[PDB]
RNA sequence: CUGGUCCACCCGUGACGCUGAGGCGCGAAAGCGUGGGGAGCAAACCGGAUUAGAUACCCGGGUAGUCCACGCCCUAAACGAUGCGCGCUAGGUCUCUGGGUCUCCUGGGGGCCGAAGCUAACGCGUUAAGCGCGCCGCCUGGGGAGUACGGCCGCAAGGC
RNA sequence: AGCGCCGGCCAACUCCGUGCCAGCAGCCGCGGUAAUACGGAGGGCGCGAGCGUUACCCGGAUUCACUGGGCGUAAAGGGCGUGUAGGCGGCCUGGGGCGUCCCAUGUGAAAGACCACGGCUCAACCGUGGGGGAGCGUGGGAUACGCUCAGGCUAGACGG
């Protein structure tokens, strides 16, 4: 499912403002610019997507993890896809540490859905409609894609593993295994399965993220054609 | 530079704890034989005789163990310890009953003996003392 | 479950105005006598709920140590900041010679027979997570060969 | 000499029963039935933690009162046991079982080794014929331990002859009844003989 | 007039090296001796303030000295409170100064942030306080005390 | 049958007397009218013809650190060069065999020490037998390392 012509759309970036433990996952800096060895790409998704088959047909969940501006949607839009978790918005410290704990915010989102379902007394005074709503709209904003997680994923999902040190170093802390897209800026040694390629270009995230789905919803019954995404 | 010996086993204790593939040394018959014990221990991969910029090395190919779960995923080292006993400062010999056992026979002794460079078990078999260069594990 | 020995439980204060007030916090070691201890140090405003807290942590870290008939694989030395333990295998009749601290953490261990000795810094927190690290670096001969 | 004085305030500080009279340790009349709780003003107050060194004194103590014997006498046992080869424990409390007053006192010669010393220390009893009234006489394998013959028509050896004549007697040992005499087979196991102690907390004890 | 030092060429010598108890030399300021010099400044000193007082701080004066030559003195928070030499162990960034092919690369300095590692912590981190070898100096609870005594040095002060 | 002890270290707690007094104290510390810390008592702990005290030695003290420590701020880098002795020293080959390693051998008295057996009723004590060792003398052997003598080398150092 893997493709060829990821050339047409990334092939890594970031003048010298790299980590030298991506040495080994560099071409050359041709513009002033380290340019990733597409062959190793190549060679990582083919190690790194049999680890996502093989976690699907076993009906696991992945906890996807974004939050920088450009791949903010483009995680909610795919992860939906394959109605896996996600992060899009903050990464709450000790999602997966202190998950029970974060948990029990979604009980209460929870029961603002069906507070808020009517009317259950809709007899609560005025200033109270007001704050309870924008309670569950702030919920919303955060525990939007986490609350389908219902017990520690058994793999997470990181389009920046230095943008998302934490989210990193917890799963880790939990031998929980980590997957992720990364280019010169990050630490190869701290992720499990590399997608060693551009994290700023939504072009780059969509092809490996849109196409990492088109695996997992292949692989757990059915499969499917082109998924939405931006020009 | 005053102790060769103890530069390689310097050269070697500083690569590998940055998980280096390989390096170099400058060359000597008495390094190789060192190494020699090295590798048919499999302490390391083994050597080449190499050259840099026209001079004799010996490139010692490092190994280590297998990628670690959890918070730091830094494997095992293969060679935990070494560090040089005889040096040129006090020059340390045993007679063969002198020979220590490292680690419970988990670490291996180096010496020079007049029968050559010999493990503590080998010396202790050929029934030779000698200089006791170092200690591995 | 496995057995539990509270080896420290200290009080420390903290000033404010109108006074001190105070924290307590345990050391408790946790182990099965078959070769799994755990060390856990647990604070709380008073002594129950930190003696509990440390039994959660001790859980949490655990340790698998290689006993052979009853002592361990080989000679190890640690130091943890200023403090520094040593441990040497011992014989059947030998028992277990060590101070309060790393003898509780070896006993849980089910290590019978063994020589210790502290050296450095004699700080029970610093001496007991000094013995952990030294007996999560025992290897056999097993796992020497199998490295190499 | 010996300890010489109460000795119900001894099981009672020690928390176990010890047989240190023989038939009224069986009775109700026993103190350890009767108040199980540690001599004195203080026993019936609650028992604050025992430091590791508290433990260890008393379970020393609780091996030595068993067999009356002194500190001293105790002490260089260990210290033979702890140079001997093998491991001290056993040892230890093999030495321990092999005075004569102790030996006699297994052999239901005596309901006490009190008694049993008493035995010993006025000639009553012989080892391998000859007449041995030193307590402290270490009994070796194969010895004859019998009652004096000039002693054999002795009131209380009857009483306490007649309570053995087909009462089982430690693996180690072997008694002719009637004959008066038994025999010492072989040094005791820890495991041949249970007692209420562990000889390992003794050995961490002299350690110090 | 004269020392150190860096670079490029890789031309010559062929381990000729490292350190270094003693020794020798250098060694800020203040101080000393002989002689000059003396504007400004300024110990001591005199006066005015301030203040409860003010042998100070502030103000107005003011002599050594501060400067030059020669000879002494030999101390210091003489500090990076970090001996010298060599090898080894991510990088990022500013800068000084050489050589490239001048993007940038590579030498030698001077900073900053940081890999691994170290550290009691603070911090250090290719200018190590990391990992090693060599040699030297030094520490071994606080005060008494860098004192006394002895010795050596100094004109003295006083130094070791 | 006695002696010490019962605040913590460190095993053993209460009543009274006292009220920063009398006194205790190895260290930390106790005593100012409810003292488990002084004095007695009851009780308890520990040893027992002994128990405690003073003195001194080794230990705990890796607190002179060979095994086995340190010196930025804790005590600790010489103010800095220069250099004498000394310590230490790159790559290859050969001679010698000094250090070093191995074997043989002589010496290592007896007592003591350790294992076994045995004699005094046991023990202490004593007898009998057994196994060593370093160290040095001698003989033969080994040559990797260190040393030395010899010959090459250019990677250190120096010079053009
Ligand atoms: S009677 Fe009960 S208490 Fe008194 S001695 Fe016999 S056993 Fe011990
Ligand atoms: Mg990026
Ligand atoms: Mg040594
Ligand atoms: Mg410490
Ligand atoms: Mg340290
Ligand atoms: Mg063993
Ligand atoms: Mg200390
Ligand atoms: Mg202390
Ligand atoms: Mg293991
Ligand atoms: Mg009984
Ligand atoms: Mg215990
Ligand atoms: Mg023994
Ligand atoms: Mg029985
Ligand atoms: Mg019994
Ligand atoms: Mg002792
Ligand atoms: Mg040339
Ligand atoms: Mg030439
Ligand atoms: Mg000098
Ligand atoms: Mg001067
Ligand atoms: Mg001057
Ligand atoms: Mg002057
Ligand atoms: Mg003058
Ligand atoms: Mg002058
Ligand atoms: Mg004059
Ligand atoms: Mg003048
Ligand atoms: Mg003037
Ligand atoms: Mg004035
Ligand atoms: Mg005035
Ligand atoms: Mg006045
Ligand atoms: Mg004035
Ligand atoms: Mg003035
Ligand atoms: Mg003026
Ligand atoms: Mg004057
Ligand atoms: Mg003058
Ligand atoms: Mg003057
Ligand atoms: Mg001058
Ligand atoms: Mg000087
Ligand atoms: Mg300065
Ligand atoms: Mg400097
Ligand atoms: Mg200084
Ligand atoms: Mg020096
Ligand atoms: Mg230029
Ligand atoms: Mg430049
Ligand atoms: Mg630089
Ligand atoms: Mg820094
Ligand atoms: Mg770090
Ligand atoms: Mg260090
Ligand atoms: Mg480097
Ligand atoms: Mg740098
Ligand atoms: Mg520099
Ligand atoms: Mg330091
Ligand atoms: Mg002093
Ligand atoms: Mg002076
Ligand atoms: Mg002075
Ligand atoms: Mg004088
Ligand atoms: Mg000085
Ligand atoms: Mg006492
Ligand atoms: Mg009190
Ligand atoms: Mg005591
Ligand atoms: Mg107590
Ligand atoms: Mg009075
Ligand atoms: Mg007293
Ligand atoms: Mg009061
Ligand atoms: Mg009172
Ligand atoms: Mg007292
Ligand atoms: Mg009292
Ligand atoms: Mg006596
Ligand atoms: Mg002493
Ligand atoms: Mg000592
Ligand atoms: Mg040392
Ligand atoms: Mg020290
Ligand atoms: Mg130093
Ligand atoms: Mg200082
Ligand atoms: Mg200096
Ligand atoms: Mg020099
Ligand atoms: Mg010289
Ligand atoms: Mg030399
Ligand atoms: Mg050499
Ligand atoms: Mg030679
Ligand atoms: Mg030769
Ligand atoms: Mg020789
Ligand atoms: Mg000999
Ligand atoms: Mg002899
Ligand atoms: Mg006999
Ligand atoms: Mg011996
Ligand atoms: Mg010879
Ligand atoms: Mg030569
Ligand atoms: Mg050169
Ligand atoms: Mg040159």
């Amino acid at each position: 499912v893997k493709e060829l012509l990821e050339a047409g759309v990334h092939f890594g970036h970031e003048r010298k403002r790299w980590n030298p433990k991506f040495a080994r996952y560099i071409y050359a800096e041709r513009n002033g610019i380290h340019i990733i060895d597409l062959q190793k790409t190549m060679e990582e998704l083919e190690r790194t997507f049999r680890f996502i088959e093989d976690l699907a047909m076993r009906g696991g969940t992945i906890l996807f993890v974004g939050t920088k501006k450009q791949a903010q949607d483009i995680v909610r839009m795919e992860a939906e896809r394959a109605g896996m978790p996600y992060v899009n918005q903050r990464w709450l410290g000790g999602m997966l540490t202190n998950f029970k704990t974060i948990s029990q915010r979604v009980h209460r989102l929870e029961e603002l859905e069906a507070l808020f379902a009517s009317p259950e007394i809709e007899e609560r005074p005025k200033k109270e409609q007001v704050r309870l709503k924008h309670e569950l709209e702030r919920l919303q904003k955060y525990l939007s894609g986490f609350r389908l997680l219902k017990r520690l994923p058994d793999a997470i999902f990181v389009v920046d593993p230095t943008k998302e040190a934490i989210a990193v170093r917890e799963a880790r802390k939990l031998f929980i295994p980590v997957i992720a897209l990364a280019d010169t800026d990050s630490d190869p040694d701290l992720v499990d399965y590399i997608i060693p390629g551009n994290d700023d270009a939504i072009r780059s995230i969509q092809l490996i993220l849109s196409r990492a789905v088109d695996l997992i919803i292949q692989a757990r019954g059915g499969v499917v054609e082109p998924s939405p995404s931006y020009a | 530079l005053t102790d060769p010996i103890a530069d390689m086993l310097t050269r070697i204790r500083n690569a590998t704890r940055v998980y280096k593939e390989s390096t170099d040394v400058p060359a000597s018959r008495f390094k190789e034989e060192i190494l020699r014990i090295l590798a048919r221990e499999g302490f390391i991969k083994g050597y080449e005789r190499v050259d840099v910029d026209g001079k004799p090395y010996l490139r010692v190919y490092l190994k280590y163990g297998p990628r670690r779960q959890g918070p730091d995923p830094r494997p095992e080292q293969v060679i935990h310890h070494i560090r040089r006993i005889s040096k040129p400062g006090r020059r340390v010999y045993v007679g063969v009953k002198e020979i220590p056992r490292v680690r419970r026979g988990l670490g291996i002794a180096i010496l020079s003996t007049s029968k050559g460079v010999l493990t503590d078990r080998e010396a202790r078999k050929l029934g030779v003392g000698g200089e006791l260069i170092c200690e591995v594990w | 479950d496995f057995e539990e020995k509270m080896i420290l439980i200290r009080r420390t204060a903290r000033m404010q105005a109108g006074g001190r007030r105070f924290r307590f916090g345990a050391l408790v070691v946790v182990g099965d006598r078959q070769g799994r201890v755990g060390l856990g140090f647990g604070k709380a405003p008073e002594v129950p709920l930190a003696v509990q807290k440390a039994g959660y942590y001790a859980r949490r870290n655990m340790v698998e140590v290689p006993l052979q008939n009853g002592t361990i694989p080989h000679e190890i030395e640690v130091e943890f900041g200023a403090s520094k333990i040593v441990l040497k295998p011992a014989a059947p009749g030998t028992g277990v010679i060590a101070g309060a601290v790393p003898r509780a953490i070896l006993e849980l261990a089910g290590v019978t027979d063994i020589l210790t000795k502290e050296l450095g810094s004699r700080n029970p927190i610093n001496i007991a997570y000094a013995t952990m690290e030294a007996l999560r670096q025992l290897r056999t001969k097993a796992d020497v060969e199998r490295l190499r | 000499g010996r300890y010489i004085g109460p000795v119900c305030r001894l099981c009672r500080r020690e928390g176990v029963k010890l047989y240190l009279k023989g038939e009224r340790c069986y009775s109700p009349k026993c103190a350890m039935e009767r108040r199980p709780y540690p001599p004195g003003q203080h026993g019936q107050k609650r028992a604050r933690r025992p430091s590791d060194y508290a433990v260890r004194l008393r379970e020393k103590q609780k091996l030595r009162r068993i067999y009356g014997i002194s500190e001293r006498q105790f002490r260089n046992l260990f210290e033979e046991a702890s140079k001997k080869k093998g491991v001290t424990g056993s040892v230890f409390l093999g030495l321990l079982e092999s005075r004569l007053d102790n030996v006699v006192y297994r052999l239901g010669f005596a309901v006490s080794r009190r008694q049993a010393r008493q035995l010993v220390r006025h000639g009553h009893i012989t080892v391998n014929g000859r007449r041995v009234d030193l307590p402290s006489y270490r009994v070796r394998p194969g010895d004859e331990i019998a009652v004096a013959e000039k002693s054999r028509n002795l009131e209380l050896i009857r009483q306490n002859l007649e309570a053995m004549k087909g009462r089982k007697v430690g693996p180690w040992l072997s008694l002719d009844v009637e004959g008066m005499k038994g025999k010492f087979l072989r040094l005791p196991d820890r495991e041949d003989l249970a007692l209420p102690v562990n000889e390992q907390l003794v050995i961490e004890f002299y350690s110090r």
